[PDB]
RNA sequence: AACUAUUCCAAAAGUUAAACAACUAACUUAACAUGGACUAGCAAUUUCGGUUGGGGUGACC
RNA sequence: CUCGCACACGCUUACAUCAGUAACUAAUAAUAUACUGAUAAUUAACAACCAAUAAACCAAAACAACACUAAAACGUUUAUUAAUUACAUUGUUAACCCAACACAGGAGUGCACCAAGGAAAGAUUAAAAGAAGUAAAAGGAACUCGGCAAACACAAACCCCGCCUGUUUACCAAAAACAUCACCUCUAGCAUUACUAGUAUUAGAGGCAAUGCCUGCCCAGUGACACCAGUUUAACGGCCGCGGUAUUCUGACCGUGCAAAGGUAGCAUAAUCACUUGUUCUCCAAAUAAGGACUUGUAUGAAUGGCCACACGAGGGUUUUACUGUCUCUU
RNA sequence: ACGAGCUACCCAUGAGCAGUUUAAAAGAACCAACUCAUCUAUGUGGCAAAAUAGUGAGAAGACUUGUAGGUAGAGGUGAAAA
RNA sequence: ACCAAAGCUAGCUCAACAUACUAAACAAAUACAAAAAUACACCAAAAUAAAAUAAAACAUUCACCUAACAUUAAAGUAUAGGA
């Protein structure tokens, strides 16, 4: 009565059914039948030079803990656009027409990695 | 007319458009909005789309007339694969050529010297069509695909193997699928012989014209034969984007520029894939023809003129039993007129290297009758080839 | 859609029976709108149309429940925009003609707002709604700007 | 001849006739899963 | 649920095309015609029954073909034979005698003093003698052969009336159509088919054709020999 | 009944005379196609009164 | 003693190693491919995934030389564009699947007939009856519904019915039933999804059953054509009496009634209501059997076909030979 | 509503048929694999909700068979056995 | 003396109220053969409910029978029905 309950797997089927597992593909078909690998698909881990910095895995236990404050917009919008708006409409130079030196971006489209429809995984 | 779609078939014509689109000065209220199909809603129409940046594989694909090489001349191409209706005619006629029954006595007198035979003829060619037919394969029946280019190179070894008697056959250098193109133009057609041929030998030097003038100016007097309902166009490709520029598959330059023999192979399993001995026939004259032309307009230049030095290819054709043996000497440059010399070509057809070939041994009422091997050889068919390869020294 | 008895007798079988309307294919011609529309309809149809002495009349001069077509009320929807606009491109050449027609169906002229939502299902109309009040959420640097500008103009006024 | 082994297993038979898309291709099938989401059933399709 | 069917293709070829048979059973699935079905696997020659096609419509006038094979076809009964003209071949059907290497005129032009008719010929009908057999018959002019193409069949041209022909079809029913209509000079090709022998239930099998039912039905009163009066003569005359 | 074909009247599109005699009617119909009939096919619904020297046949009520 | 190795499909860890099994799985144990736990494991070269649009090609597979008829699966090349850049992804266990079972059943392909796989007996005893086998004096069908089964036989003849190979009630009927070549009726004058990419030598709706000799008379009824007349039986269906006559039984002839026509040819006690075990001949020592003739069958009979015949039949009957434990009569 | 993974008939697409006899791959003949299911005996809660043992019929065909598709209950399919 | 025997909890039932009425959980994957990131399209649709049953059969008829308007009466009245 076969198996209802069991997920469907690639071990399940015939020799036509091939479903992967979940990675991601990194090319296509080419000319010769044969696959062809694009360069830039597969993820190119980023990995910094650890050895000349000092921080660990863990922390020592007599080294405290501190008042719990998740970062809000904004407290983002205070450390960093707040002193700067102040400082130049103090001298009268703010420009409500041009925000883009304080650190505001109108649109996303331009620039490599976009906040919305989010171009980067990780 | 009965034309030859079926409503049924052919893709569905577009939906009558929504009525709210007859209306002047409405707009109509779409899906388009939610990204998807809502009943309820009118049927969007969209722009036809252009994705700003061209995609290589993904775009539609270039009408022809864009081409740069694009013509409004309708260019008649004979290439590898074309059947002529009628062949050796059509292929006369194209060429502007008279055709004799057999080679001419040269290429004879060098098959009948007891001189020119290999150690053991009969024992060594009755060997080669064993392996190519029986031996070279693992299977019990090889199919004609393997075997035939392999008779065809066993064939050429054992020529080859005269190297150490007339040690002018090092001259010699063989190629494979080389671009060749051929234009010339024949009383306001146009025709270009151009594609690969299978295998093609070169020499360093070229090859002796084989007519005396007697024959030349007899071919003066011949009428080309003519099929009325029939054009000499058929049987080619209609092409209208081309390139007008002779070419062998060769630079400048090149070490052995006299093309000598081109071989042409039929393998293919199923008859309906193969030629017709007469189509190969045909093939083979105007491929011998265009390799000619080329090297014709190369020593000379695109000027058309009659030749004071007459230039002699030669072709070989196989069924793999069977064998079309052809001589070409091209006399004439100029075409477009039909009343001038014309070329000549010496055609020996139908020439059978072995009747039948048994690789298992045939039984009747528990005896064995015919053993296994070829029924017939003639000696004759490969003494010709082996003139034909001898033909330079 | 409906039952008979046969031969009307009450005594007889009862019997399913469906009574369809005879439909014509014909041509109609508005003024308004300028046009001519190929259009399944009725004689009914056609007498009501002639009693109400005009094919943009019949469709103006009568209410939803009546024509009972969604095509009905977008001809209506159309004319109804045509006559609040005063749209000039009915006749571009001819001021004359323009005026003229626009004048005798002068009493059902309606403001604008009314006039775009008029023949709408609740479907189009939920759409409509939302295309309208269709925005990308406004940046939360914008509204501490303005937060901010707030405080520092008062700032400046308390001083 | 014998009977019961009337059950010849195929996959391919299988998830086409009983499968998740072909019930969604027909309303009838929808109203299938729809009953078995109701019912609260473990597997809706094949 | 639904099939589509075998018979789209666009473009004319004289090379065999493949085609899928269906046993009696439409689109639906369903059987329609019953007892067809399982013959030996056949493919199609495409068969241009337009017998006066001018190749270019550049050069509109009357032209000539030659004949290079007449060869047998599994589709229909008649032989056919491959015509080749200009640039161009055809499947057409074959005439009785028509034979390899054969010359065959196509011709729309009539003129008052008729021709003399070979086998090959395409006449328009006005340009016929009166007796003549005729095959391939055009009903409106420029639509394409329908009526008499089978093996060995040959209708008669009777009469000449009024600018247009009436001809006899081999029903023995009369058809009245204007006389610039086709048709193919002669008696269509392989005469014995009709006396052609099954030898065995398995020959009709290879034909394509499954046995009659078994039921027994008792005869009723469409049965019996009915004599009845010739037809009244089909006109495709459009009058005004 | 529906449905499938037939035949007809009506609906719908039309078309002709200015009709005849002395001092309004008639005809037309390409494919669809409505209302009402007709003739068949294919069918739909429903039923096998009781007595009886068992039932049936016969007889009777 | 011999169904073996692999692949597809299908199963999903039931496979491997170590340990444990008081009980749970094995229809018992021993122990373990099947129960328990823990720990591991199948690695791509094989396989799946793996281009479109134009253009020339009429020419079967059968060792393919060349052909046969039922007319046949399977690609080259030319042109136009096809991201160009190591390593992508996925199947890889098994003693396995479908039959509720660790089921004598059902299961495609390639190679093998052993080199690979396996074990008919838990231990005794040697009663009956039952199953499967081997042998049997003399006889050789005397058995029996029937030579069913069995045999040291493995042959000949004759009828009935169906022409033939084929098909059918999966699980009580394989036939004489159905189909069928052939012969016949009916209905159709034609175009893009059936029929059919066909066109009256074609295609549907049937009947009957090859071949051979044939297929007689009837249109009143009932149909169906012809919308009424009139036509149709290879449409549904029909095809008779009473009295008097040749010296005598019969009745060529005669009378008369009724019918639309009055059952023709053939065959016949039949697979044919009853009478019937008709009558006679042949076969046997003996026959309600079988065959052959006679034959009103007053209920045969001519395409709801009638009569002969070849060949064929796990059809139904009969004879001869042979063979036998079927039987005398069992061991 | 669900069912043609069994079975009936189709459609695509594959696969099988060795030896012997014959001018022959002739719905010929002998006889395997293969396919059926004649007759008997077992078995009858059986090994089996149709089997086992023997014996039989066909075995280049109207043949067997794999895979994927189709036709659905007022229906389908049917060499009619409801 | 074995096999056994006894609990009182898990939750449920029916109403009331009530805001209002598709809970919870969503990182990825999910309508390829659902849970398989990535290529030029198509997409979609409606037709009266029927019958079992009651009428001692059955043929017209046969409440309720997936359509908001409740409650006290008028009233099982007027009417409708093989009356
Ligand atoms: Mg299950
Ligand atoms: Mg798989
Ligand atoms: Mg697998
Ligand atoms: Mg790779
Ligand atoms: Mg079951
Ligand atoms: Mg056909
Ligand atoms: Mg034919
Ligand atoms: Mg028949
Ligand atoms: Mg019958
Ligand atoms: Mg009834
Ligand atoms: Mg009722
Ligand atoms: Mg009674
Ligand atoms: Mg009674
Ligand atoms: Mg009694
Ligand atoms: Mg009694
Ligand atoms: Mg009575
Ligand atoms: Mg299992
Ligand atoms: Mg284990
Ligand atoms: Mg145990
Ligand atoms: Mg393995
Ligand atoms: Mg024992
Ligand atoms: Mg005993
Ligand atoms: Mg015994
Ligand atoms: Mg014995
Ligand atoms: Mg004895
Ligand atoms: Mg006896
Ligand atoms: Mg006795
Ligand atoms: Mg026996
Ligand atoms: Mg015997
Ligand atoms: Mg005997
Ligand atoms: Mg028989
Ligand atoms: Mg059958
Ligand atoms: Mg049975
Ligand atoms: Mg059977
Ligand atoms: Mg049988
Ligand atoms: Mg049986
Ligand atoms: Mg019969
Ligand atoms: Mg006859
Ligand atoms: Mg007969
Ligand atoms: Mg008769
Ligand atoms: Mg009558
Ligand atoms: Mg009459
Ligand atoms: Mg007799
Ligand atoms: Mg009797
Ligand atoms: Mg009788
Ligand atoms: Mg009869
Ligand atoms: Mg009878
Ligand atoms: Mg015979
Ligand atoms: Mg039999
Ligand atoms: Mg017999
Ligand atoms: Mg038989
Ligand atoms: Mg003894
Ligand atoms: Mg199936
Ligand atoms: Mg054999
Ligand atoms: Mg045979
Ligand atoms: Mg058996
Ligand atoms: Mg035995
Ligand atoms: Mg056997
Ligand atoms: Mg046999
Ligand atoms: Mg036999
Ligand atoms: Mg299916
Ligand atoms: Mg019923
Ligand atoms: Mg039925
Ligand atoms: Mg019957
Ligand atoms: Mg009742
Ligand atoms: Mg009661
Ligand atoms: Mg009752
Ligand atoms: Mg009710
Ligand atoms: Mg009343």
């Amino acid at each position: 009565g076969a198996d209802r309950m069991s997920k469907w797997t690639s071990k399940r089927g015939p020799r036509t059914f091939c479903k992967g597992r979940g990675a991601k593909g990194t090319g296509f078909h080419g000319r010769d039948g044969k696959f062809v690998q694009i360069k830039e698909m597969i993820p190119e881990l980023v990995v910094p030079e650890l050895a000349g910095f000092k921080l660990k895995p863990y922390v020592n236990y007599r080294a405290p803990e501190g008042t719990d404050t998740p970062l809000t917009a904004k407290q983002l919008f205070l450390e960093t656009a707040a002193p700067a708006i102040e400082k130049d409409f103090k001298a009268g130079t703010f420009d409500p027409e041009h925000l883009e030196k304080y650190g505001f971006e109108p649109t996303q489209e331009g620039k490599l990695f976009q906040l919305y429809p989010k171009n980067f995984p990780r | 007319a009965y034309e030859w779609g079926v409503r049924s078939t052919r893709k569905p014509e577009p939906p009558p458009l929504d009525r709210v689109y007859e209306i002047p000065g409405l707009e109509p209220i779409t899906y388009a909005g939610k990204m998807h199909f809502m009943p309820g809603l009118a049927r969007p129409v969209f722009p036809p789309w252009d994705p700003g940046w061209t995609h290589p594989k993904f775009r539609r694909l270039p009408p022809l007339h864009e081409h740069p090489l694009y013509k409004d001349q309708a260019c008649y191409v004979f290439h590898q694969r074309c059947r002529l209706l009628e062949g050796v005619k059509q292929a006369l006629w194209l060429t502007k050529t008279q055709l004799i029954e057999g080679l001419p006595e040269k290429v004879l007198r060098l098959a009948d010297d007891p001189r020119n035979h290999i150690e053991n003829q009969d024992e060594r060619v009755l060997n080669a069509i064993s392996h190519a037919r029986l031996w070279h394969s693992t299977e019990d029946i090889p199919k004609r695909e393997t075997y035939c280019p392999v008779i065809v190179d066993s064939l050429i070894q054992l020529c080859k193997s005269q190297i150490l008697k007339h040690p002018s056959l090092a001259r010699r250098i063989c190629a494979q699928n080389n671009t060749l193109s051929a234009t010339w133009n024949r009383e306001s057609i146009l025709l270009q012989v151009h594609g690969s041929s299978g295998a093609r030998l070169n020499a360093k030097d070229p090859l002796p014209p084989v007519a005396s003038q007697e024959e030349v100016e007899a071919t003066k007097n011949h009428v080309l034969e003519t099929f009325y309902p029939i054009s000499p166009t058929m049987g080619l490709q209609e092409c209208n984007v081309y390139d007008v520029n002779d070419d062998t598959g060769f630079q400048e330059g090149y070490p052995y520029p006299c093309p000598h023999t081109l071989y042409f192979l039929e393998s293919a399993n199923l008859r309906p894939r193969r030629f017709q001995p007469d189509q190969l026939r045909a093939k083979m004259i105007l491929f011998a023809f265009g390799s000619a032309l080329a090297q014709a307009r190369l020593l000379y230049g695109n000027d058309s003129k009659v030749l004071e030095q007459p230039v002699v290819v030669q072709s070989v054709g196989t069924d793999g039993r069977l064998f079309q043996f052809l001589v070409l000497q091209l006399n004439t440059t100029d075409l477009a007129s039909d009343e001038g010399v014309k070329n000549l070509a010496w055609v020996d057809s139908d020439q059978l290297l072995y009747q039948h070939f048994w690789c298992l041994p045939v039984i009747k009422k528990k005896v064995v009758v015919e053993p296994v091997g070829p029924i017939g050889f003639q000696p004759e068919t490969f003494r010709k080839f082996l003139a034909l390869y001898l033909h330079g020294a | 859609l409906g039952h008979r008895y046969v031969n009307n007798d009450k005594l007889s079988k009862r019997v399913r029976k469906v009574w369809k309307p005879q439909l014509f294919q014909r041509e109609l011609y508005s003024e308004i709108l300028d046009k001519r529309f190929t259009v399944t309809v009725t004689m009914r149809t056609l007498d009501l149309i002639d009693q109400a002495c005009g094919f943009d009349f019949y469709i103006l001069k009568t209410p939803k429940e009546d024509l009972c077509s969604k095509f009905g009320m977008d001809l209506k929807r159309g004319m109804l925009l045509r006559l609040a606009r005063q749209d000039p491109q009915l006749h571009p050449d001819d001021p004359a003609r323009r005026a003229a027609i626009y004048d005798r169906y002068k009493a059902f002229v309606i403001p604008e707002a009314e006039a775009e939502w008029v023949g709408l299902t609740l479907d189009e109309a939920v759409e409509k709604q939302r295309l309208l009040e269709e925005k990308d959420p406004i940046p939360l640097f914008k509204i501490f700007v303005e937060e901010l500008l707030g405080q520092l103009q008062q700032q400046a006024l308390s001083e | 001849k014998a009977r019961g082994n009337e059950y010849q297993p195929s996959n391919i038979k299988r998830k086409h006739k009983h499968g998740w898309v072909r019930r969604l291709r027909t309303p009838t099938g929808v109203q299938v899963i729809l009953r078995r989401m109701h019912k609260g059933r473990k597997s809706l399709s094949h | 649920a639904t099939s589509v069917s075998w018979k789209s293709r666009t473009k004319y070829t004289v090379m065999p095309v493949k085609m899928r048979k269906s046993g009696g059973r439409n689109h639906t699935g369903q059987i329609q015609v019953h007892g067809i079905g399982g013959g030996h696997k056949q493919r199609y020659r495409m068969i241009d029954f337009l017998r006066f096609r001018p190749e270019h419509e550049s050069k509109p006038g009357p032209f000539e073909e030659k004949v290079i094979a007449v060869r047998y076809d599994p589709c229909r009964s008649a032989d056919i034979a491959l015509v080749a003209g200009g640039n161009r071949k055809r499947w057409i059907i074959a005439t009785e005698n028509m034979k390899a290497g054969d010359t065959v005129l196509n011709s729309d032009h009539i003129g008052r003093m008729a021709v003399a008719a070979r086998e090959g010929d395409a006449h328009p009908l006005g340009a016929l003698p009166v007796g003549t057999l005729i095959n391939n018959v055009e009903s409106e002019p420029g639509r394409g052969a329908q009526y008499i193409r089978a093996a060995g069949t040959c209708g008669v041209l009777l009469r000449k009336v009024n600018g247009t022909a009436i001809i006899q079809l081999p029903s023995k029913r009369q058809m009245q159509v204007l006389e610039t209509c086709i048709a193919t000079v002669g008696r269509v090709s392989n005469v014995d088919h009709n006396k052609r022998v099954i030898g065995k239930a398995g020959r009709n099998r290879w034909l394509g054709k499954r046995p009659n039912s078994g039921l027994w039905q008792r005869k009723g009163g469409w049965a019996g020999r009915k004599i009845r009066p010739l037809p009244p003569m089909k006109s495709y005359v459009k009058l005004p």
